[PDB]
């Protein structure tokens, strides 16, 4: 229920600093060498979505 | 369960409203704080929803 413009849920409001409204747009290939740690699978195509989640 | 009215006097006072008294528009919803507000059928105010969100 909460503050009353919100309660009949006519409107269904959501606040987020980071989401994206772009479509997918072009996509690019990047190879090379990994290190010993790296929990990624040898030899095998995947997806990026931050720059934080190298190194693991 | 704990609905503090008795239930037949809040269905009369809905059913009413839903007559001409505003359906001679026949297109006309009954909902929201504009036009589902039947009138004041007194009740005490409480921190409580009565049904919960996922009950809703």
């Amino acid at each position: 229920m909460a503050q009353d413009a919100l309660s009949d849920g006519f409107v269904r409001l959501c606040i987020d600093p980071s989401l994206n409204f772009f479509g997918e747009g072009c996509k690019i290939l990047v190879e090379g060498q990994i290190t010993d740690d790296a929990t990624a699978a040898e030899n095998v195509v995947t997806c990026v979505n931050s720059e934080l989640d190298l190194v693991e | 369960t704990t609905y503090p009215v008795l239930p037949y006097l809040t269905n009369a006072a809905y059913g009413a409203l839903s007559a001409c008294s505003t359906c001679e528009n026949p297109e006309l919803n009954v909902q929201g704080q504009t036009y589902g507000l039947l009138s004041c059928i007194n009740m005490p105010e409480s921190c409580t929803p009565g049904w919960e969100f996922t009950e809703v």
